[PDB]
RNA sequence: GGGAGACUGGAAUUCCUGGUGUAGCGGUGGAAUGCGCAGAUAUCAGGAGGAACACCGGUGGCGAAGGCGGGUCUCUGGGCAGUAACUGACGCUGAGGAGCGAAAGCGUGGGGAGCGAACAGGAUUAGAUACCCUGGUAGUCCACGCCGUAAACGGUGGGUACUAGGUGUGGGUUUCCUUCCUUGGGAUCCGUGCCGUAGCUAACGCAUUAAGUACCCCGCCUGGGGAGUACGGCCGCAAGG
């Protein structure tokens, strides 16, 4: 659950973290294992794409089943929860009876010990891959894909995911977390129940380390930026710029959404926030 | 006060299949009545409430149409 | 081991035929756990008090159990589960 | 245009009454209200003023030439039997009447009470 | 609550002897067993205050009968405590 | 309708989408701020979301008290009648202590249809920082914690024994006119309304569900303000208690 960590320090006194009792395994797998490294928000041509991020802590790299479709019609009993720190989410491997174990997403309330399937077949507790054509409409669904077979990419947000709402002709409805209704093919791939680490929302920071290890850099002002450097640069004094903010890299406040997407007539309307 | 039926032994079970003894105790509208007008009994009328509501609810009786 | 009460509702769009090798392949899960009796009575085609799931008639089958709770409530997760099924409960046949 | 069939639907409140004269379908021929009639304030929810918007409805009505309608009638009493009883007066015949009050099932809260 | 099988049970297998049934034994065995299979239950149902007033008067008339036994005999109240293998 | 979790239903409001359909719709003691001519109101079809369950529903049931009611399942507490098998002084109340607790308020994270403090306008008055109208931010909903106060009233602590009745309701055992249908008649215990003796009370009034006549223990009061306030102590992140 929450557990809050008691003022040792002056530096940790609101440092509260969600502690990790759903660990089973410590040392990853080593066979998927991949190399990689922290690109210190860097392109490979040296120039550093986006600013405060960058540095801090090279972790290593696991390729996650998210699109899983190879194998289909065997079972699989959750081998270990373990954790992997780079998703908000955690990782539950998996014995699949042909003795091939892949990483996928834990989905909510998930402990050791169920029978996952993947296919037409599946049941309805959480973890079971599947088309939209053996879902009921209604129901909570997470890790979900675009096309009939081309990789997963959606609905991976830890405690809130996509909501299925109905199938009409061959495209279906999808409710986004920011209340919104998308149009997508009835053939595409997707899971049901929502991901677990709910609580990770009741996670509090605690103080500059624990960022720069978790990649982002401090964050600079625009106020006491230089007039060159920013639109909001100079003044003797605290000043807001005397005009209304901007990004220093030119555009202020906006529309940014660029219409005319092949999913654009996917859509039905765009996010209200604050209703 | 007219007599309560249903303390008879002789009279029926109550329950929510029964269509016949469900619209016997409805309103045209759809409604059930008071037991001023009914003069039946009060945990008997319970049981009718129960079954005919049931039944309305199982969409066998009309939600006031 | 308790007498249930359970009635189903089904879809206009099956016919008649169906409903029976319907309903005794979906019990045949609560025959083969707890060695169960049962009784079957069937009767359809009424008209119904308003439009349910843009339908206006279907098929009514009452089905008297006496089965475990865990038995029946799996059979209630796996039938309304189904889309061809309109509503359904479960009631208790004894004083509670 | 024309139609056989119609249906007349008339809402009264503690201060208003309209009434629109439509097709069983939901397709509406005509209308009528008080407020076009002419009547400014609480004049506009007089029973007269109904008498009025009834009998507005019925000639524009029939122009259009319908024959045979019924009547819906919804909402607090101020001028039902007074209406219907123009409107039959006017020269239309009803068929049926049926009082569908928006009735809820403790929906929603209720204003505050007036003091 | 307990039904006729496991509660017959109970107080035959704690019973003196076949007959009795209101022996302070077969009175602390059947209050012992409500507490703990509905305890476990409120292990899950957390916010029952309706049911954690039962476990309060129950305990307390356990407590009593237990008194009871402990003043009426010593012997007997060891045993029974040993048996059960509670605190006090 | 005792409590908790889950599933599920219909009506209504609002909003969105698409027809039809025209200059008004909403409003009060009267009118104007409000929305319309960019197509309102009305009305039909569909969808979305949130709250609450009209009739049954009552001076009726349960809970120790706050309180509790759309159905369905799951688990569970309390109470009542008969047989009376068994335990054989285990009963009662309970200072300090500990647990529950109307609404509002606070933190975190979600939800948010309707309603609605605050705040804007429109209206009345010599004057309105109110009563009235149009809007609507907290809150009202959910989960985890908190504060622990109400005219928290039956303004009456609990338990036991005794003391005339009449009239209704609910629950269960029996017996007899006996159809053996019947609030038929009778006996019994529990709960809950109304009126009434003797009695008590300053009076209103209570009257077997006592304020009657007593027993056991516990809290509270000693003229009105000051004042349920200052200081001190305890709890609460704070409001505050
Ligand atoms: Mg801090
Ligand atoms: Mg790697
Ligand atoms: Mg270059
Ligand atoms: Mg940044
Ligand atoms: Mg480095
Ligand atoms: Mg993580
Ligand atoms: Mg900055
Ligand atoms: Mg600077
Ligand atoms: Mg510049
Ligand atoms: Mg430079
Ligand atoms: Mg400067
Ligand atoms: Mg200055
Ligand atoms: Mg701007
Ligand atoms: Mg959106
Ligand atoms: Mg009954
Ligand atoms: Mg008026
Ligand atoms: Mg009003
Ligand atoms: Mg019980
Ligand atoms: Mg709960
Ligand atoms: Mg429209
Ligand atoms: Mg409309
Ligand atoms: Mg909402
Ligand atoms: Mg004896
Ligand atoms: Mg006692
Ligand atoms: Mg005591
Ligand atoms: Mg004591
Ligand atoms: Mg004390
Ligand atoms: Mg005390
Ligand atoms: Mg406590
Ligand atoms: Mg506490
Ligand atoms: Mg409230
Ligand atoms: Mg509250
Ligand atoms: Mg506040
Ligand atoms: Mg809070
Ligand atoms: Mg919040
Ligand atoms: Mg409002
Ligand atoms: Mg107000
Ligand atoms: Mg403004
Ligand atoms: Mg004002
Ligand atoms: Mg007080
Ligand atoms: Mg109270
Ligand atoms: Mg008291
Ligand atoms: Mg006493
Ligand atoms: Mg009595
Ligand atoms: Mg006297
Ligand atoms: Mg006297
Ligand atoms: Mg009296
Ligand atoms: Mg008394
Ligand atoms: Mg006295
Ligand atoms: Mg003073
Ligand atoms: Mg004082
Ligand atoms: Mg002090
Ligand atoms: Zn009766």
């Amino acid at each position: 659950g929450i557990r809050k960590y008691k003022p040792t320090t002056p530096g940790r006194r609101g440092a509260s973290v969600s502690d990790f009792a759903e660990i089973t395994r410590s040392t990853p797998e080593k066979s998927l294992v991949r190399p990689l490294h922290g690109k210190g928000g860097r392109n490979a041509h040296g120039r550093i794409t986006t600013r405060h991020k960058g540095g801090g802590h090279k972790r290593a790299y696991r390729v996650i089943d998210f699109r899983r479709h190879d194998k289909d019609g065997v079972n699989a009993k959750v081998a270990h929860i373990e954790y992997d720190p780079n998703r908000t989410a955690n990782i539950a491997l998996l014995h699949y009876l042909d003795g091939e174990k892949r990483y996928i997403i834990a989905p909510q309330g998930l402990k050791q010990g169920d029978v996952i399937e993947s296919g037409a077949n599946a049941d309805i507790k959480p973890g079971n891959n599947l088309p939209l054509r053996n879902i009921p409409a209604g129901t909570v669904i997470h890790a979900v894909e675009l096309r009939p077979g081309g990789g997963a990419k959606l609905a991976r947000s830890a405690g809130v995911s996509i909501q299925l709402l109905g199938k009409e002709g061959t495209y279906a409805a999808l409710r986004m977390p920011s209340g919104e209704i998308r149009r997508v093919d009835v053939r595409c791939r997707a899971t049901v129940g929502e991901v677990g680490n709910a609580e990770q929302s009741n996670i509090n920071w605690g103080k500059a380390g624990r960022m720069r290890w978790k990649g982002k850099r401090p964050t600079v002002r625009g106020v006491v930026m230089n007039p060159v450097d920013h639109p909001h640069g100079g003044g003797e004094g605290k000043t807001s710029g005397g005009r209304h903010p901007v990004s220093p890299w030119g555009k202020p406040e906006g529309r940014t959404r660029k219409p005319n997407k092949p999913s654009d007539k996917l859509i039905v309307r765009r996010r209200r926030t604050g209703k | 006060t007219r007599k309560c039926v249903f303390c008879s032994k002789k009279g029926q079970t109550i329950d929510y299949k029964d269509t016949a003894l469900l619209r016997t105790y409805i309103s045209e509208r759809g409604k059930i009545r008071a037991r001023r007008v009914t003069g039946n009994c009060v945990q008997h009328q319970r049981d009718i409430a129960v079954a005919v509501k049931n039944a309305r609810e199982v969409a066998l009786l009309p939600f006031g149409s | 081991m308790r007498p249930y009460e359970i009635m189903v509702i089904l879809d206009p769009t099956l016919d008649e035929r169906t409903v029976a090798p319907s309903l005794e392949t979906f019990l045949n899960v609560i025959r083969k756990d707890g060695g169960t009796v049962d009784k079957v009575d069937i009767w359809g085609r009424r008209r119904l008090a308003y439009e349910i799931a843009k339908h206006a008639e279907g098929i009514y089958a009452v089905i008297d159990v006496k089965a475990e709770p865990a038995t029946v409530s799996e059979l209630d997760r796996q039938l309304n589960l189904n889309e061809s099924v309109l509503r359904t409960k479960v009631l208790r046949t004894d004083k509670h | 245009k024309n139609v056989p069939h119609g249906a007349a639907h008339i809402k009264s409140t503690f201060n208003n009454t309209i009434v629109s004269i439509t097709d069983p379908q939901g397709n509406v021929i005509a209308w009528a209200s008080s407020g076009h009639v002419g009547f400014k304030g609480s004049r506009k929810s007089t029973p007269f003023a109904a008498q009025l918007a009834a009998e507005n409805a019925a000639r524009k009505a029939q122009e259009h030439g319908v024959k045979k309608v019924d009547v819906f009638v919804k909402g607090p009493g101020s001028g039902r039997e007074t209406a219907i009883r123009s409107l039959q007066a006017a020269g239309l015949e009803v068929g049926t009447i049926s009082d569908v009050t928006p009735q809820p099932h403790n929906g929603c809260r209720p204003p505050k009470r007036r003091r | 609550a307990l039904t006729a099988e496991q509660k017959k049970e109970i107080l035959g297998q704690y019973g003196l002897h076949d007959t009795d049934t209101g022996s302070p034994e077969a009175q602390v065995a059947l209050l012992t067993k409500r507490i703990q299979d509905l305890t476990e239950h409120l292990k899950v149902h957390k916010h029952d205050h309706h049911s954690r007033r039962g476990l309060l008067l129950l305990v307390g008339r356990r407590r009593r009968l237990l008194k009871y036994v402990a003043q009426v005999d010593v012997a007997r109240y060891r045993s029974l405590i040993e048996r059960l293998g509670l605190r006090r």
